[PDB]
RNA sequence: CUUGAGUCUCGUAGAGGGGGGUAGAAUUCCAGGUGUAGCGGUGAAAUGCGUAGAGAUCUGGAGGAAUACCGGUGGCGAAGGCGGCCCCCUGGACGAAGACUGACGCUCAGGUGCGAAAGCGUGGGGAGCAAACAGGAUUAGAUACCCUGGUAGUCCACGCCGUAAACGAUGUCGACUUGGAGGUUGUGCCCUUGAGGCGUGGCUUCCGGAGCUAACGCGUUAAGUCGACCGCCUGGGGAGUACGGCCGCAAGGUUAAAACUCAAAUGAAUUGACGGGGGCCCGCACAAGCGGUGGAGCAUGUGGUUUAAUUCGAUGCAACGCGA
């Protein structure tokens, strides 16, 4: 969030800087998962669809060599 | 090209100048496979712009070009789902086709009696960046 | 096919379950493509004010000046039936028009069925009225003739017709075919189109033209279905 | 008129629309500036060149305030947020700092419904 | 990673700031446990000091506040 | 009698429960400061708000509700469920060692209790959200989806309701039966120890052997091999309906038919077809180009119209300088 440039300091490597903490701390998929309710039932629904999405990618990643 | 990306075949030198710019622009200017009319235009254009510049007719030919050469144009793709312009930069190769072209179209809606007037001034106000050939280049840089 | 062995159609439109200038073309351009001889009428004039009743003939009046036979008829207070009933001697009528517009009340009253033996009648609720008549009866005309009570209908769409037929179904137009510079001329913005400076100047019912426009347009929308219709 | 000679950016990017204000360090406002208010409508509003424009369209009628350098303060989702500062350099303002102040709750409101589009 | 099951901390402290303030990030957010390695009980340890902290103002919620 | 069951001693982990404080973001509102002309919203708009000064920004205030990050395929609980921090009261589980009692056990018709959300009664509270409703768009209509608002409700106290796809669609308890990779939480030994290696418990996740299963799949947390007890089923509709009983303030809940009607209804899986489902890979399919057609005149074919006859056939691509 905060970037503060210091003397002689190109403006567009501080930029870069700011966009990239500023996405390090994922604040826009932040905004926009606080946009709209969202019902736990679906929330649990997707959460566990992504875990076993990925348990299963990781199972996937040592299953073809062995 | 879907599958192959086909590379682009040479073209020949002009046996007057062993230029491949000019015989390039001798190829754009052509109607109709008459390459002799071509020739003739573009020799009388380039010689009386020789005249109005003096020395190296090639060399104005290669500024008058460089004047009016463009260096960044609008692009359609559809990756959003809905038609989306997009300012991209143009290879060497390809902005010298863009400037030919400018050019010769420039010129046949010149008219004034002949070709190759029309041609050569064309061809002398782009020299100094003007004739309205610049300002095609200058309103396809302002939509960037 | 709702009836057959029909003369005569009579749109029925009522303000209070829906105003539109839209089912009434639609309508006029099915019985221009049927040949059958058209006549509007406008029920429940009761309802409208007398300023509104002046605001309404000023757009009624737009199918009059292209000859249609034009009435208001009020059917709770029997209201100027009279030419109605003259309009309806004699022949065979179709009552036709949206579910609530009054045509099942309009036939009990020209008809003077006896009070045991009367059509279902329900009011409409919010925005449009129920369907009440699901069926299509012959009656006798008490002078001469046959009327047909018909069910109310929501979307009368022409998708079975040809896009020319539609612009044969707008009698305003033959007044301009052939007076476009492009022949295949679509009218709609096409340079030199006849019909297009024709309303410019007021010649032709904007409303209409608009009409016919989003009805063709319809068309494209209702062309998805493979099914078909011949 | 008063030279502060030092201020902030203070930027609004919403999905609608981007504001663009200058005010001084103490948050009394001197200009701003609005794609809404530069002539571009509906989904032309909410462009980020829309927003680039505005950056102008404020730095021009704090001229007189005439602040060298500025802090530059974002806050909203909406496209537009990197290209207001970007313009506003190349209008020869100096960023002293750049920080993102984009309201964020602990779970303390419940949001709107989600749009059934 | 794992510091403190490899030097048998018995419990994390919120009174100290220097060691577990290597624990979030510069917006104040507790890192998660993927990262720095640390393991579950510690996590939750930590958590809750961090939570302390907070509250007695050592350790700021936010880089803002 | 002590092996099942239970007690005691010492510790561990835990969003387990009830009550009370408190914190920090954020939303809204109010008041004030700066200051201009728009704000807001959509695919696009409109309604709406703003010159009395909106929106923006700063300061102060008020109120309600919920606890980003931690956060997890994590934990706890009989289930429903439980998530800031702290205090008070309180339930269960697990581990090591030892002592203690001595079958004290399992299941459970009736019965009792707990029991998501919505709902009901009384009384508070009400920021945000939001059935109903008001309005603007779209549309035949929009009575919907979208937009601007917005009441009950959502929260608290006390009662009532007692139902959910209350689901793992898998009753409880016990025993036995090949393996692998994990997560979490105890604990022993050996290590030079952080590490690290040998073990030994509890809960939990994913594969998979035998075996089972209609198949899908289950697979030591069985849907395997067996015991004990309970609940439930007997084709699909009619119907979880009628009547009666009980319960409820009411909404309704529970128990629960029959007449009548059909030869099906259904579960899994197979092949294809289709999808306003995805992944592609090609094609002058598009893009990039060059020249056209579409306007004019004429040539020619066809439709139509005309005619005594304008012979017949070809009619989306794939008929129309086609048979000819
Ligand atoms: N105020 C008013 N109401 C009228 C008038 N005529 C008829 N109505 C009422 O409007 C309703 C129309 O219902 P009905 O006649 O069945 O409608 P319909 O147009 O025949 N079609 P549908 O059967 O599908 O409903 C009835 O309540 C009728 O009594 C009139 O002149 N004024
Ligand atoms: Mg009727
Ligand atoms: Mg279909
Ligand atoms: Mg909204
Ligand atoms: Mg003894
Ligand atoms: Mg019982
Ligand atoms: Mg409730
Ligand atoms: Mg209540
Ligand atoms: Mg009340
Ligand atoms: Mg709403
Ligand atoms: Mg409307
Ligand atoms: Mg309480
Ligand atoms: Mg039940
Ligand atoms: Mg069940
Ligand atoms: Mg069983
Ligand atoms: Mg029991
Ligand atoms: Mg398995
Ligand atoms: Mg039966
Ligand atoms: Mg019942
Ligand atoms: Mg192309
Ligand atoms: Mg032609
Ligand atoms: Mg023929
Ligand atoms: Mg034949
Ligand atoms: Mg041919
Ligand atoms: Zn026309």
């Amino acid at each position: 969030p905060v970037i503060k440039v210091r003397e002689n300091e190109p403006f567009d490597v501080a930029l870069r800087r700011f966009k990239r903490s500023c996405e390090k701390a994922g604040v826009l998929a932040e905004v926009r998962r606080r946009e709209f309710y969202e019902k736990p039932t679906t929330e649990r629904k997707r959460a566990k669809a992504s875990a076993v999405k990925r348990h299963a990618k990781k199972l996937a990643r040592e299953n073809a060599r062995r | 090209p879907r599958r192959r990306v086909i590379g682009q075949r040479k073209i020949l030198p002009d046996p007057k100048f062993g230029s491949e710019l000019l015989a390039k622009f001798v190829n754009i200017l052509m109607v109709d496979g008459k390459k002799s009319t071509a020739e003739s235009i573009v020799y009388s254009a380039l010689e009386t712009l020789a005249q109005r510049s003096g020395k190296s007719e090639l060399e104005a030919f290669e500024v008058a070009l460089e004047n009016v050469r463009p260096t960044v144009e609008v692009k359609s793709r559809r990756v959003g789902g809905s038609t989306y312009q997009v300012p991209v930069e143009v290879r060497p190769v390809r902005r010298n086709a863009l400037a030919m072209r400018w050019i010769v179209e420039a010129a046949r809606k010149r008219g004034d009696k002949s070709m190759a007037l029309r041609l050569a001034n064309e061809l002398s106000d782009a020299a100094e960046n003007k004739g309205t050939a610049v300002k095609k280049r200058e309103d396809v840089h302002r939509m960037a | 096919p709702i009836a057959a062995n029909i003369d005569q159609i009579v749109i029925v439109s009522a303000i209070l379950p829906e105003l539109s200038l839209n089912i009434i073309d639609r309508y006029l351009v099915a019985c221009e493509t049927l040949q059958i001889e058209p006549i509007i009428v406008l029920n429940k004039i009761d309802l409208l004010d007398d300023e509104g009743m002046a605001f309404v003939n000023e757009q009624m009046d737009i199918y009059r000046n292209i000859g249609y036979r034009v009435l208001m008829v009020s059917s709770h207070t029997q209201d100027g039936l009279k030419p109605l009933e003259e309009a309806l001697t004699g022949r065979i009528s179709i009552f036709a028009g949206q579910s609530g517009v009054g045509k099942s009340s309009l036939l009990n009253a020209l008809l003077g069925l006896q009070k045991e033996i009367l059509t279902n009648d329900i009011s409409d609720n919010s925005g449009l009225g129920q369907h009440t008549t699901t069926a299509a009866r012959l009656y006798h005309f008490p002078h001469g003739g046959d009327v047909i009570d018909s069910p109310g209908v929501r979307e009368f769409g022409l998708w079975h017709l040809e896009p020319e037929q539609i612009t044969q179904g707008f009698v305003e137009f033959h007044d301009y075919l052939g007076l476009c510079k492009y022949r295949d001329c679509k009218h709609d913005t096409d340079p030199g189109c006849a019909i297009r400076e024709a309303v410019e100047e007021g010649k032709i019912a904007e409303t209409r033209f608009e009409n016919y426009h989003r009805i063709l347009e319809s068309m494209a929308q209702v062309k998805t279905r493979k099914n078909f219709s011949d | 008129r008063k030279q502060v000679s030092d201020g902030v950016a203070h930027i609004h990017a919403s999905f609608n629309n981007t504001i663009v204000t200058i005010t001084d360090r103490q948050g009394n406002a001197l200009g701003w500036a609005t794609a809404g208010g530069s002539g571009f409508r509906g989904s032309r509003k909410s462009t980020p060149f829309a927003a680039q424009v505005a950056a102008e369209r404020c730095a021009d009628a704090v001229k007189e305030y005439g602040i060298k350098n500025l802090e530059v303060m974002v806050k909203g989702p909406g496209p537009g947020r990197e290209s207001t500062i970007r313009a506003l350099n190349a209008a020869g303002f100096r960023i002293t700092n750049i920080t993102d102040v984009t309201p964020i709750p602990h779970n303390g409101c419940r949001p709107p419904k989600k749009r059934r589009v | 990673f794992c510091r403190f099951t490899a030097e048998g901390v018995q419990e994390i402290d919120y009174k100290d700031i220097a060691t577990l303030k290597n624990y979030i990030t510069e917006s104040g957010k507790i890192v998660p446990s993927r990262i720095t390695g640390t393991r579950a009980k510690y996590q939750r340890q930590l958590a809750r000091a961090i939570k302390r902290a907070r509250y007695l103002s050592l350790l700021p919620y936010t880089d803002r506040h």
